[PDB]
RNA sequence: UUUGGUUGAUUCCGUCAACGGACGAGAUCCAAGCUGCCCAGUAGGUGCCGGGAUUGUCCACACAGGACAGCAUCCUUCUUUAGGCCCCUUCUCUGCGGGAUUCCUUGCUUUUCGCGCAAGGUGAGAUUUUGGGCAACAGCAGGUCUGUGAUGCUCCUCAAUGUUCUGGGCGACACGCGCACUACAAUGUCAGUGAGAACAAGAGUCGACGCUCCCGCUUGAUCAAAAGAGCGGGGAAACCACGGAAUCACGUAGACCCACUUGGGACCGAGUAUUGCAAUUAUUGGUCGCGCAACGAGGAAUGUCUCGUAGGCGCAGCUCAUCAAACUGUGCCGAUUACGUCCCUG
């Protein structure tokens, strides 16, 4: 009843998380990926991301 | 390309208001306080102004017409939407304030909210900004 | 067939020529139709000296924060100022412009080097003659309700006869006398 | 600047007295022989226009040059 | 916000 | 009975114009539907004008022309019409007509403006990151 | 003699005429028949809320019911989303950039109602409107007038 | 500047040392002979080592050259 | 437009592959077979500041990613065409065959 | 691995107690500008055959009305969101390729030579072709324990520095400093008519049997904007879309005329609709008032920039339930000056 509340609503900034770390600060939503900056540029080679220019 | 008339006044007086001889009809009503542009424009239409006359001959009679138009505006067909006080807080009235009575009603906003204490009224009370600025 | 052309399909290129033999040079005086060229003028060190005389003028024109690109819009203020020349002179208008500019500029200067007099090369002659034509009507029509398209005709008409009522003459005199007393 | 706004007398009739004599004729120039408004100014010009007094050179939304006829 |  | 046809085609900036001359009973000019002589900038009437008053237009006799225009802007659209025509002439002569002919409207072409018959390869450069545009960079405070 | 004709090249049609002369004569032609209804909508409204001021020209009404003609005229089966793009301008915001605002689609409607009343246009079914064959006359019958004068 | 690196240079002399033989002064000539013994991944370097080999060889029909040694 | 058969990949060479081979697959058969259709190519760019905690130097990092795709019309039966298209896909291709 | 010339270059030539080698520069990679093959029912065109509209012996020619094409030729032009067929691939789409090399002349070049420079020519392009991306060896006690199920020592650990909920704050003003936006008007402000860009984006992998995202056409309308509602489209070269952007243009016979004024829009009053569980300390958008707020071009000092550039003008994405004076990209108009030197700062 009181114990979530606000969480269980699913509105906002608070309610995203980071697909691989579950933060919430920095996120990248083009293209519905849901990965923060930090991780992103770790695993963009994997994801398929290559730098030309 | 008339000929001065010989009879075209300065300062024309008008709503306690000295409106200047030159300029055109409706930026000559533009300096009576709660006229406005866009409002002087339908009161010259309304009242069988041209808009092209510059005040240069303005007679009693076309004065008098005038006045009588901004006095009651909701007789000559304007829109509740297009008016000062829409509902009037206090009265519960819609009218249009002009000539030295906005300025009364401001004074009177200012009051009300301090006597209400209201955080609008305090801050206007110590100067400051009333708006998120 | 083909006719020579003509600038805004009223004035001739032909019968004109400079009377100071060291610009010669340096004026442009092809025919063409309109002061719109659009071309790569600035590549090369002395490439800018093929620009059509009128084109230089129309160049000049837009300058401030306001006008800057407003090419279309100095060609029409051109265009204007030719008959107002026309009118005031009795004279083909890019014969009254190739004048002025010929009279416009100081042929010595002073430099740093204590300030030590110095020589005045033509394409500096040029240059310069334009650019205070143009400075001098801009400041003169502003707050002023004499409007740049007859401002710029009597300072470029001005200039031509020489008179100390204009502003390129007039400055191109207090250069010359500096540098004569400061060498 | 005491521009006048309305044409009187004494500038109504040196419009055609003394304007179609000069060989240089403009609004601005116009309004400042005749102590009146730019926008009288215009007016009046394409009055003497009309009229035959005068000819128009160089024509624009903005910009008018008018010469003497003859 | 109030900047002077 | 018979059909003679060309095509050609001009750029400026990335407007891309496309002209087609046929043979027809008397000679006209039409740009985007609109004939020649009721585009409003007069300037810009002036330099597309120039495509046939260099050459004159004894050898515009009874040809048509229609030309479509599209991308980049007002003035850029005008400088690629006009070398559409130009090349849509010299194409033309090139063919149906004999090569004494050809390259006697060349050199009249190439003496008064190089662009009537060559594109001019200037376009927009690209905005980098820690700059205003291609070249302007941030201000510095100390 | 300017309206001398050349060889050939008999008539007219609207894309040929200047576009301006055309709007003017259409619009005197419109109110000196006076069949055109103008609602009581037409002398406190703006044409849209990025303008500033009501416009100036007594005529203005029936001056844009007969720009709504032309570009129905040369784009058949346009909308009021589209002739909205077609009359648009900037907005002065204050101390803030610029931005572009497009016409209210209120008059449009208004505006392709008393052209339907004067059945000088129809809409295509599931499309916006198109011009009728009294109307591609009209236009026409204009535009030659003019090329005479 | 417009100077030809060491690698360039040295594949030059390689070239005309052994292949004097059907070699001329025409560089669209001598470029297609480059390209067919040639198997550098640029195109950049063998425009240009096809473009030394031509300024070799008209110094070779002027006088000996040291590095040659044909 | 009988036949409809789409494929997009993230390497050119494997795309090129499949389709140069698709065509012999046809071509052993007698299909009417409409040429190969190259649709623009399509790049995902990502621009990211470089660091992971906002110091120094304002430096970015764009990413980018191209996808290729082709389009091939086929006119034949079906049970016949689903005997070309049995043939083996590389990987990270993938097929799709519609319709309209 | 120095000195002499040359080069953006420890790039080359020559000389040489050094000889042979490795990195960095160059090359490679991406994107532009010119072209070859292959391409089409998602890109485009050319003939005819239908259908629809206007059409002159002269004459007349805007209220004041002017300057600029077509006329030895076989026959006047436009449209088809009442459309049938025939021919095609210049324009668009792009996976591999060609194309530039100081190539060719002239003159300079350490006494010759050599390495090369400058002007011109061929040319789509003429000097790293133009922009980027990558970038060695040594370091700084530079930043980050506020990215992570990266982490060592060390703190709190059940009436907690763990976790969750309710309400506030991060935004408070006498002030000072950096960076932007808007202006100080006529090369202008306001109101109309015309032609006209590219980069892009768009919905389920938990919830209502259907949907969530992005849009078009009507209606609302016998009467504002802002919106409710019907009807449809698009998985995106098929929809939005003939992508009607803003500077811009207009012989518009438009309004204003040098003034803190129709310049500028700060501050404040009243009525409404939407997003959201929640709008007061105004979320936002729209309407009428306030404009008697400074501001008339800015002292000392100081920032960026060399060709489709500077400056001016807008658009998309991102952040995003609702908010862009920011950033990341994109196109549109489009110049003046220099082609130098070591005076200042390095
Ligand atoms: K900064
Ligand atoms: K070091
Ligand atoms: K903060
Ligand atoms: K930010
Ligand atoms: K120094
Ligand atoms: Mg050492
Ligand atoms: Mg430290
Ligand atoms: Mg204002
Ligand atoms: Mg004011
Ligand atoms: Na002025
Ligand atoms: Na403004
Ligand atoms: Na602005
Ligand atoms: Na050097
Ligand atoms: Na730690």
């Amino acid at each position: 009843h009181q114990w979530r509340s606000r969480q269980k609503i699913g509105m906002g900034k608070g309610s995203r998380h980071c697909v691989i770390c579950s933060n919430q600060k920095a996120l990248i939503r083009k293209y519905e990926l849901n990965v923060c900056r930090q991780c992103f540029r770790e695993n963009a080679e994997n994801i398929g991301f290559v730098k030309l220019r | 390309l008339t000929l001065q008339s010989e009879s075209f006044q300065h300062i024309v007086r008008l709503l306690n208001t000295n409106v200047e001889g030159k300029r055109k009809v409706p930026f000559a009503l533009r300096m009576v306080k709660g006229i406005g542009i866009r409002f002087a424009y339908m009161v010259c239409k309304k009242a069988g102004v041209d808009v092209e006359r510059r005040a240069g001959t303005l007679s009693p009679e076309e004065l008098e017409k005038i006045s009588e138009v901004i006095a009651d505006p909701a007789k000559f067909k304007i829109p509740e939407w297009f008016l000062n006080r829409q509902r009037d807080p206090k009265t519960g009235k819609t009218e249009h304030l002009t000539s030295s009575m906005v300025d009364t009603r401001l004074r009177e906003d200012l009051e009300r909210l301090r006597k209400i204490r209201a955080h609008r009224g305090v801050r206007h009370a110590y100067g400051l900004r009333v708006r998120g600025q | 067939s083909a006719k020579a052309p003509k600038l805004f399909n009223k004035w001739s290129y032909e019968n004109l020529q400079t009377t100071e033999i060291a610009l010669n040079d340096y004026i442009t005086r092809t025919p063409t139709y309109v002061p719109h060229s659009a071309g790569r003028w600035q590549k090369k060190r002395f490439r800018k000296a093929r620009i059509p005389i009128v084109e230089r003028l129309t160049n000049g024109l837009m300058f401030k924060g306001r006008g800057n690109g407003k090419k279309l819009q100095a060609v029409r203020l051109v265009r204007h100022t030719l008959e107002i020349i026309h009118l005031l002179t009795d004279q083909n208008p890019i014969q009254v412009v190739i004048d002025a500019v010929s009279k416009g500029a100081p042929r010595e200067d002073s430099t740093r080097v204590r300030r030590q007099a110095v020589d005045v090369s033509p394409m500096r002659r040029v240059n310069e003659a334009i650019y205070l034509m143009c400075k001098g009507a801009r400041e003169a029509a502003f707050r002023n309700l004499k409007t740049l398209p007859e401002c710029l005709a009597d300072e470029i008409v001005n200039a031509s006869k020489g008179s100390s009522n204009s502003y390129a003459i007039k400055k191109k005199d207090e250069v010359e006398r500096v540098a004569k007393a400061n060498r | 600047l005491q521009n006048a706004v309305m044409f009187d007398k004494e500038t109504m009739d040196k419009l055609m007295k003394e304007v179609p004599k000069y060989k240089v004729i403009t609004p601005s120039i116009i309004s400042d022989r005749l102590k009146i408004s730019v926008a009288l100014a215009g007016k009046g010009l394409q009055h003497l226009c009309r009229q035959g007094l005068i000819r128009l050179v160089s024509c624009s939304s903005k910009f008018r040059v008018y010469t003497r006829a003859a | 916000h109030t900047c002077t | 009975h018979t059909l003679k046809q060309v095509q050609t085609f001009g750029k400026k900036k990335t407007a891309i114009a496309v002209a087609t001359v046929t043979k027809a009973p008397q000679c006209n000019i039409r740009i985007n539907g609109v004939p020649i002589s009721q585009i409003l900038p007069e300037t810009l009437r002036a330099k597309i004008m120039e495509a046939v008053k260099v050459v004159g237009a004894r050898y515009f006799s009874r040809l048509r022309v229609d030309v479509r225009v599209r991308g980049s802007g007002q003035v850029a659209q005008a400088y690629a019409v006009r070398q559409a025509i130009a090349k849509g002439i010299i194409a033309y002569y090139q063919k149906y007509h004999n090569e004494i002919e050809k390259a006697a409207l060349k050199d009249k072409y190439l003496e008064y403006d190089k662009f009537l018959l060559i594109a001019d390869p200037r376009r927009c450069e690209p905005k980098k990151w820690g700059r205003h545009s291609a070249r302007t960079r941030f201000t510095k405070s100390y | 003699s300017k309206i001398r004709r050349i060889g050939k090249k008999k008539g007219a049609t609207l894309r040929d005429v200047h576009p301006w002369r055309w709007v003017k004569i259409c619009s005197q032609h419109f109110k000196q028949e006076g069949k055109m209804m103008v609602p009581n909508c037409a002398e406190i409204v703006k044409t849209s809320h990025g303008r500033e001021r009501a416009p100036q020209n007594p005529d203005w009404y029936y001056i844009r019911c007969a720009a709504v003609l032309r570009a129905v005229y040369l784009r058949p089966g346009v909308g009021y989303g589209g002739l909205s793009k077609r009359f648009s301008s900037k907005k002065n915001r204050g101390s803030r950039p610029e931005i572009t605002t497009r016409a209210s689609k209120g008059l449009l409607h208004w505006c392709c109602k008393s052209l339907t009343k004067l059945e000088l246009l129809e809409k295509c079914k599931g499309a916006g409107h198109r011009v009728t064959k009294l109307g591609r006359k009209v236009a026409d019958t204009i535009a030659f007038k003019i090329a005479l004068r | 500047g417009k100077i030809r690196t060491k690698t360039v240079k040295r594949a030059s002399k390689q070239i005309v040392e052994k292949y004097f033989s059907k070699l001329n002064k025409d560089f669209y000539q001598n470029k297609r002979i480059v390209m067919d013994v040639t198997i550098a991944r640029s195109k950049k370097l063998k425009n240009k080592i096809a473009g030394y080999a031509t300024h070799i060889m008209k110094r070779l029909a002027r006088g000996p050259v040291r590095g040659i040694s044909l | 437009q009988r036949v409809l058969v789409k494929m997009t990949s993230r390497n050119a060479k494997a795309v090129e592959r499949v389709v140069a081979e698709l065509l012999e697959h046809a071509r052993t058969e007698k299909v009417e077979v409409r040429g190969p259709v190259r649709l623009p190519t399509r790049r995902l760019r990502i621009t990211t500041r470089k660091t992971p905690c906002g110091n120094g130097t304002n430096t970015w990092d764009t990413f980018e990613m191209k996808i290729y795709k082709r389009l091939v019309d086929l006119r034949a039966s079906t049970e016949l065409v689903k005997k070309i298209t049995s043939f083996q896909i590389e990987a990270g291709v993938d097929v799709s065959i519609t319709i309209p």
